[PDB]
Protein backbone atom coordinates (compact mmCIF):
# COMPACT_ATOMS: atom_id res chain seq x y z
CA UNK A 1 0.00 0.00 0.00
CA UNK A 2 2.46 2.63 -1.22
CA UNK A 3 6.06 2.43 -0.01
CA UNK A 4 9.10 4.67 -0.35
CA UNK A 5 12.89 4.62 -0.61
CA UNK A 6 14.98 7.72 0.06
CA UNK A 7 18.65 8.60 0.35
CA UNK A 8 19.88 11.54 2.42
CA UNK A 9 23.23 13.23 1.78
CA UNK A 10 25.04 15.77 3.94
CA UNK A 11 28.42 17.33 3.15
CA UNK A 12 29.95 19.85 5.53
CA UNK A 13 33.15 21.76 4.78
CA UNK A 14 35.51 22.29 7.70
CA UNK A 15 38.37 24.68 6.78
CA UNK A 16 41.68 23.69 8.35
CA UNK A 17 40.34 20.36 9.59
CA UNK A 18 40.90 18.45 6.36
CA UNK A 19 38.33 17.20 3.85
CA UNK A 20 34.59 17.95 4.24
CA UNK A 21 32.57 15.41 6.25
CA UNK A 22 30.20 13.26 4.20
CA UNK A 23 27.26 11.43 5.76
CA UNK A 24 24.67 9.53 3.72
CA UNK A 25 21.81 7.37 4.99
CA UNK A 26 19.30 5.11 3.26
CA UNK A 27 15.68 4.70 4.29
CA UNK A 28 12.86 2.39 3.30
CA UNK A 29 9.82 4.30 4.52
CA UNK A 30 10.71 5.23 8.10
CA UNK A 31 13.30 2.49 8.54
CA UNK A 32 17.01 3.19 8.10
CA UNK A 33 18.87 0.33 6.40
CA UNK A 34 22.25 1.69 5.25
CA UNK A 35 24.82 4.26 6.34
CA UNK A 36 28.02 5.76 4.98
CA UNK A 37 30.23 8.09 7.01
CA UNK A 38 33.52 9.47 5.71
CA UNK A 39 34.61 9.84 9.35
CA UNK A 40 34.06 6.17 10.14
CA UNK A 41 37.27 4.31 11.00
CA UNK A 42 36.94 2.36 7.74
CA UNK A 43 34.56 4.38 5.51
CA UNK A 44 32.20 2.00 3.71
CA UNK A 45 28.51 1.25 3.19
CA UNK A 46 27.22 -0.36 6.39
CA UNK A 47 23.95 -2.19 7.15
CA UNK A 48 21.64 -0.67 9.77
CA UNK A 49 18.73 -3.04 9.25
CA UNK A 50 18.65 -6.80 9.95
CA UNK A 51 17.05 -7.54 6.57
CA UNK A 52 19.78 -5.93 4.45
CA UNK A 53 22.70 -7.85 5.97
CA UNK A 54 21.96 -10.82 3.71
CA UNK A 55 23.22 -8.91 0.68
CA UNK A 56 26.48 -10.39 -0.61
CA UNK A 57 29.86 -8.60 -0.86
CA UNK A 58 29.14 -7.26 -4.36
CA UNK A 59 26.31 -5.13 -2.97
CA UNK A 60 28.47 -3.53 -0.28
CA UNK A 61 31.37 -2.95 -2.65
CA UNK A 62 29.16 -1.32 -5.28
CA UNK A 63 27.34 0.72 -2.63
CA UNK A 64 30.65 1.87 -1.15
CA UNK A 65 31.84 2.82 -4.62
CA UNK A 66 28.74 4.89 -5.37
CA UNK A 67 28.85 6.50 -1.93
CA UNK A 68 32.50 7.51 -2.39
CA UNK A 69 31.81 8.89 -5.87
CA UNK A 70 28.94 10.90 -4.42
CA UNK A 71 31.29 12.21 -1.71
CA UNK A 72 33.88 13.34 -4.26
CA UNK A 73 31.30 15.05 -6.47
CA UNK A 74 29.72 16.72 -3.45
CA UNK A 75 33.22 17.98 -2.49
CA UNK A 76 33.54 19.47 -5.96
CA UNK A 77 30.09 21.00 -5.56
CA UNK A 78 31.26 22.72 -2.38
CA UNK A 79 34.05 24.46 -4.30
CA UNK A 80 31.76 25.25 -7.22
CA UNK A 81 29.37 26.83 -4.71
CA UNK A 82 32.16 28.88 -3.15
CA UNK A 83 32.78 30.21 -6.65
CA UNK A 84 29.08 30.83 -7.37
CA UNK A 85 28.20 32.79 -4.23
CA UNK A 86 31.69 34.31 -4.21
CA UNK A 87 32.49 33.03 -0.72
CA UNK A 88 35.68 32.46 1.27
CA UNK A 89 37.37 29.08 1.68
CA UNK A 90 37.78 29.83 5.39
CA UNK A 91 34.06 29.55 6.09
CA UNK A 92 32.06 26.38 6.69
CA UNK A 93 29.24 25.42 4.32
CA UNK A 94 26.74 22.59 3.92
CA UNK A 95 25.23 20.77 0.96
CA UNK A 96 22.24 18.51 1.52
CA UNK A 97 20.58 16.23 -1.02
CA UNK A 98 17.60 13.92 -0.68
CA UNK A 99 16.36 11.69 -3.48
CA UNK A 100 14.29 8.56 -4.00
CA UNK A 101 11.23 6.80 -5.35
CA UNK A 102 7.70 5.86 -4.29
CA UNK A 103 6.40 2.40 -5.16
CA UNK A 104 2.66 2.50 -5.78
CA UNK A 105 0.33 -0.43 -5.02
CA UNK A 106 0.01 -1.11 -8.75
CA UNK A 107 3.75 -1.75 -8.76
CA UNK A 108 4.49 1.32 -10.86
CA UNK A 109 6.33 4.56 -10.03
CA UNK A 110 4.13 6.86 -7.94
CA UNK A 111 6.48 9.70 -6.99
CA UNK A 112 10.03 10.80 -7.72
CA UNK A 113 12.41 12.92 -5.66
CA UNK A 114 15.71 14.67 -6.27
CA UNK A 115 16.17 17.88 -4.30
CA UNK A 116 19.18 19.65 -2.82
CA UNK A 117 19.79 22.61 -0.52
CA UNK A 118 22.81 24.81 0.18
CA UNK A 119 23.35 26.08 3.73
CA UNK A 120 19.88 24.96 4.79
CA UNK A 121 18.06 26.77 1.98
CA UNK A 122 16.57 25.28 -1.18
CA UNK A 123 19.12 25.17 -3.99
CA UNK A 124 17.73 23.05 -6.83
CA UNK A 125 14.87 20.56 -7.00
CA UNK A 126 13.44 18.11 -9.53
CA UNK A 127 9.86 19.02 -10.39
CA UNK A 128 6.91 16.67 -10.01
CA UNK A 129 6.90 16.05 -13.76
CA UNK A 130 10.35 14.47 -13.36
CA UNK A 131 11.50 16.35 -16.47
CA UNK A 132 12.25 19.92 -15.40
CA UNK A 133 14.20 21.56 -12.57
CA UNK A 134 13.44 24.46 -10.24
CA UNK A 135 16.25 26.73 -9.08
CA UNK A 136 15.88 28.75 -5.88
CA UNK A 137 18.21 31.58 -6.94
CA UNK A 138 20.64 32.92 -9.55
CA UNK A 139 23.50 30.65 -8.50
CA UNK A 140 21.29 27.57 -8.87
CA UNK A 141 20.29 28.66 -12.38
CA UNK A 142 23.77 27.74 -13.59
CA UNK A 143 23.35 24.23 -12.21
CA UNK A 144 19.88 24.07 -13.76
CA UNK A 145 21.10 25.11 -17.21
CA UNK A 146 24.05 22.71 -17.18
CA UNK A 147 21.84 19.89 -15.88
CA UNK A 148 19.45 20.53 -18.76
CA UNK A 149 22.43 20.56 -21.11
CA UNK A 150 23.37 16.98 -20.24
CA UNK A 151 19.86 15.55 -19.83
CA UNK A 152 20.20 14.67 -16.14
CA UNK A 153 16.49 14.66 -15.28
CA UNK A 154 15.91 11.96 -17.89
CA UNK A 155 18.96 10.02 -16.73
CA UNK A 156 17.71 10.10 -13.14
CA UNK A 157 14.26 9.15 -14.40
CA UNK A 158 15.78 6.01 -15.88
CA UNK A 159 17.00 5.11 -12.38
CA UNK A 160 13.70 6.04 -10.76
CA UNK A 161 11.84 3.55 -12.94
CA UNK A 162 14.73 1.10 -13.00
CA UNK A 163 17.08 0.10 -10.18
CA UNK A 164 15.22 2.18 -7.58
CA UNK A 165 11.92 0.31 -7.93
CA UNK A 166 13.54 -3.10 -8.39
CA UNK A 167 15.66 -2.79 -5.26
CA UNK A 168 12.78 -1.20 -3.36
CA UNK A 169 10.62 -4.25 -4.09
CA UNK A 170 13.55 -6.46 -3.13
CA UNK A 171 13.99 -4.68 0.22
CA UNK A 172 10.23 -4.86 0.79
CA UNK A 173 10.20 -8.63 0.28
CA UNK A 174 13.35 -9.32 2.31
CA UNK A 175 12.16 -7.24 5.26
CA UNK A 176 8.48 -8.07 4.91
CA UNK A 177 7.77 -8.68 8.59
CA UNK A 178 9.33 -5.36 9.63
CA UNK A 179 8.66 -3.05 6.68
CA UNK A 180 5.19 -4.23 5.67
CA UNK A 181 3.96 -4.20 9.27
CA UNK A 182 1.50 -1.79 10.86
CA UNK A 183 2.11 -1.84 14.61
CA UNK A 184 -0.66 0.10 16.39
CA UNK A 185 0.15 2.65 19.13
CA UNK A 186 -0.25 1.68 22.77
CA UNK A 187 -2.32 4.56 24.11
CA UNK A 188 -3.48 5.98 27.43
CA UNK A 189 -4.47 9.27 29.06
CA UNK A 190 -2.70 10.81 32.06
CA UNK A 191 -3.68 13.61 34.45
CA UNK A 192 -1.26 16.25 35.75
CA UNK A 193 -2.66 19.05 37.95
CA UNK A 194 -1.36 22.51 37.04
CA UNK A 195 -2.95 24.22 40.04
CA UNK A 196 -6.28 23.96 41.88
CA UNK A 197 -8.50 25.16 39.04
CA UNK A 198 -6.63 23.55 36.14
CA UNK A 199 -5.10 20.23 35.12
CA UNK A 200 -3.22 18.91 32.09
CA UNK A 201 -4.55 15.93 30.15
CA UNK A 202 -1.85 14.07 28.24
CA UNK A 203 -2.73 11.59 25.50
CA UNK A 204 0.03 9.08 24.81
CA UNK A 205 0.85 7.03 21.73
CA UNK A 206 3.81 4.69 22.10
CA UNK A 207 5.52 2.01 20.02
CA UNK A 208 3.77 2.49 16.69
CA UNK A 209 4.92 2.18 13.07
CA UNK A 210 5.12 3.87 10.71
CA UNK A 211 5.56 7.38 12.10
CA UNK A 212 2.44 8.72 10.38
CA UNK A 213 -0.20 9.33 13.05
CA UNK A 214 -2.83 11.85 14.12
CA UNK A 215 -3.60 12.98 17.68
CA UNK A 216 -6.34 15.50 18.44
CA UNK A 217 -8.24 16.73 21.48
CA UNK A 218 -11.96 17.46 21.52
CA UNK A 219 -14.19 19.27 24.01
CA UNK A 220 -17.79 18.06 23.84
CA UNK A 221 -17.11 16.46 20.46
CA UNK A 222 -15.51 19.55 18.94
CA UNK A 223 -11.82 19.79 18.05
CA UNK A 224 -9.82 22.15 20.27
CA UNK A 225 -6.63 24.05 19.46
CA UNK A 226 -6.70 26.44 22.40
CA UNK A 227 -4.42 25.51 25.31
CA UNK A 228 -3.13 22.41 23.52
CA UNK A 229 0.45 21.22 23.05
CA UNK A 230 1.40 18.53 20.56
CA UNK A 231 5.02 17.37 20.57
CA UNK A 232 6.95 16.40 17.44
CA UNK A 233 6.78 12.67 16.67
CA UNK A 234 9.87 11.08 18.21
CA UNK A 235 11.69 7.75 17.70
CA UNK A 236 11.69 5.03 20.36
CA UNK A 237 15.25 3.98 19.61
CA UNK A 238 14.11 0.47 18.73
CA UNK A 239 12.47 1.25 15.40
CA UNK A 240 9.16 2.50 16.80
CA UNK A 241 7.72 5.99 17.24
CA UNK A 242 6.03 8.01 19.98
CA UNK A 243 3.82 11.08 20.26
CA UNK A 244 1.70 12.74 22.92
CA UNK A 245 -0.79 15.59 22.91
CA UNK A 246 -1.72 17.61 25.97
CA UNK A 247 -4.54 20.01 26.79
CA UNK A 248 -5.06 22.30 29.78
CA UNK A 249 -8.52 21.72 31.24
CA UNK A 250 -10.60 23.42 33.94
CA UNK A 251 -10.85 21.13 36.98
CA UNK A 252 -14.16 19.29 36.66
CA UNK A 253 -14.46 19.23 32.88
CA UNK A 254 -12.06 16.32 32.35
CA UNK A 255 -14.87 13.99 31.31
CA UNK A 256 -15.92 16.34 28.50
CA UNK A 257 -12.55 15.94 26.77
CA UNK A 258 -11.71 13.11 24.39
CA UNK A 259 -8.51 12.10 22.63
CA UNK A 260 -8.67 10.95 19.02
CA UNK A 261 -5.92 8.82 17.50
CA UNK A 262 -5.62 7.80 13.85
CA UNK A 263 -2.98 5.33 12.67
CA UNK A 264 -2.49 2.78 9.89
CA UNK A 265 -2.23 -0.07 12.40
CA UNK A 266 -5.57 0.85 13.94
CA UNK A 267 -8.66 -1.01 12.64
CA UNK A 268 -10.74 2.02 13.60
CA UNK A 269 -9.72 5.41 15.06
CA UNK A 270 -9.56 5.53 18.86
CA UNK A 271 -11.65 7.69 21.18
CA UNK A 272 -10.03 7.81 24.62
CA UNK A 273 -11.16 9.32 27.91
CA UNK A 274 -9.21 9.74 31.14
CA UNK A 275 -9.76 6.60 33.21
CA UNK A 276 -8.50 7.24 36.77
CA UNK B 1 20.51 30.23 7.81
CA UNK B 2 20.69 28.98 11.40
CA UNK B 3 17.96 27.23 13.38
CA UNK B 4 17.69 26.59 17.12
CA UNK B 5 17.48 22.89 18.11
CA UNK B 6 14.43 21.35 19.78
CA UNK B 7 15.07 18.89 22.60
CA UNK B 8 12.92 16.02 23.86
CA UNK B 9 14.28 13.89 26.69
CA UNK B 10 12.07 10.84 27.26
CA UNK B 11 12.04 7.09 27.92
CA UNK B 12 11.41 4.32 25.39
CA UNK B 13 8.87 2.64 27.66
CA UNK B 14 6.64 4.04 30.42
CA UNK B 15 9.07 4.30 33.38
CA UNK B 16 8.82 1.95 36.35
CA UNK B 17 11.18 2.42 39.29
CA UNK B 18 13.66 -0.44 39.41
CA UNK B 19 12.85 -1.67 35.92
CA UNK B 20 15.51 -1.43 33.17
CA UNK B 21 14.67 1.07 30.42
CA UNK B 22 16.14 3.26 27.67
CA UNK B 23 16.81 6.99 27.94
CA UNK B 24 16.52 9.08 24.77
CA UNK B 25 17.38 12.66 23.92
CA UNK B 26 15.91 13.71 20.58
CA UNK B 27 17.37 16.88 19.08
CA UNK B 28 15.71 18.23 15.94
CA UNK B 29 15.04 21.21 13.68
CA UNK B 30 18.57 22.59 14.04
CA UNK B 31 21.15 23.97 11.61
CA UNK B 32 23.97 23.72 10.93
CA UNK B 33 24.73 20.10 11.84
CA UNK B 34 27.54 20.99 14.25
CA UNK B 35 26.16 20.16 17.68
CA UNK B 36 27.04 18.52 20.99
CA UNK B 37 24.68 16.36 23.03
CA UNK B 38 25.22 14.78 26.44
CA UNK B 39 23.10 12.60 28.70
CA UNK B 40 23.58 13.42 32.37
CA UNK B 41 22.79 11.52 35.54
CA UNK B 42 22.75 13.85 38.54
CA UNK B 43 24.67 16.47 36.56
CA UNK B 44 27.42 14.12 35.40
CA UNK B 45 27.87 12.62 31.93
CA UNK B 46 26.64 9.03 31.83
CA UNK B 47 28.94 6.12 30.98
CA UNK B 48 27.93 4.90 27.53
CA UNK B 49 26.07 7.40 25.34
CA UNK B 50 25.63 6.77 21.61
CA UNK B 51 23.75 8.53 18.81
CA UNK B 52 21.99 7.80 15.53
CA UNK B 53 23.34 8.67 12.08
CA UNK B 54 22.87 12.29 11.01
CA UNK B 55 19.76 12.93 8.92
CA UNK B 56 17.35 15.75 8.06
CA UNK B 57 13.69 16.43 7.29
CA UNK B 58 11.67 18.34 4.67
CA UNK B 59 12.78 21.82 5.77
CA UNK B 60 16.40 20.58 5.66
CA UNK B 61 16.77 20.86 9.44
CA UNK B 62 18.84 18.07 11.01
CA UNK B 63 17.80 15.64 13.73
CA UNK B 64 19.74 13.25 15.95
CA UNK B 65 18.84 10.67 18.58
CA UNK B 66 21.19 10.20 21.52
CA UNK B 67 20.50 7.27 23.81
CA UNK B 68 21.66 5.12 26.71
CA UNK B 69 20.40 2.41 29.05
CA UNK B 70 18.99 3.67 32.35
CA UNK B 71 16.96 2.34 35.27
CA UNK B 72 14.82 5.16 36.73
CA UNK B 73 14.16 5.66 40.44
CA UNK B 74 13.02 8.39 42.84
CA UNK B 75 16.32 9.85 44.05
CA UNK B 76 18.18 10.13 40.74
CA UNK B 77 17.78 12.95 38.23
CA UNK B 78 18.40 12.55 34.50
CA UNK B 79 18.89 15.33 31.95
CA UNK B 80 20.08 16.21 28.45
CA UNK B 81 22.60 18.97 27.76
CA UNK B 82 22.84 20.49 24.28
CA UNK B 83 25.40 22.87 22.80
CA UNK B 84 24.88 24.65 19.48
CA UNK B 85 26.02 27.86 17.78
CA UNK B 86 22.46 29.21 18.07
CA UNK B 87 22.46 28.63 21.83
CA UNK B 88 23.73 31.17 24.35
CA UNK B 89 25.62 28.63 26.43
CA UNK B 90 24.55 25.03 27.07
CA UNK B 91 20.83 24.31 27.45
CA UNK B 92 19.85 21.56 29.88
CA UNK B 93 16.49 19.77 29.80
CA UNK B 94 15.66 17.51 32.75
CA UNK B 95 13.82 14.27 32.07
CA UNK B 96 10.21 14.46 33.25
CA UNK B 97 8.39 11.14 33.55
CA UNK B 98 5.17 13.00 32.76
CA UNK B 99 6.56 13.96 29.34
CA UNK C 1 20.45 0.99 -3.98
CA UNK C 2 22.20 4.32 -4.55
CA UNK C 3 22.10 6.38 -7.74
CA UNK C 4 25.28 5.65 -9.77
CA UNK C 5 25.96 9.09 -11.23
CA UNK C 6 26.36 12.28 -9.21
CA UNK C 7 25.53 15.62 -10.82
CA UNK C 8 28.06 18.43 -10.63
CA UNK C 9 26.76 21.91 -9.83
Amino acid sequence: GSHSMKYFYTSVSRPGRGEPRFISVGYVDDTQFVRFDSDAESPREEPRAPWVEQEGPEYWEEATRRAKEAAQTHRENLRTALRYYNQSEAGSHTIQKMYGCDLGPDGRLLRGYHQSAYDGKDYIALNGDLRSWTAADMAAQNTQRKWEGNRYAERFRAYLEGECLEWLRRYLENGKETLQRADPPKTHVTHHPVSDHEATLRCWALGFYPAEITLTWQRDGEEQTQDTEFVETRPGGDGTFQKWGAVVVPSGEEQRYTCHVQHEGLPEPLTLRWEP
Amino acid sequence: IQRTPKIQVYSRHPPENGKPNFLNCYVSGFHPSDIEVDLLKNGEKMGKVEHSDLSFSKDWSFYLLYYTEFTPNEKDEYACRVNHVTLSGPRTVKWDRDM
Amino acid sequence: IRYPKTFGW
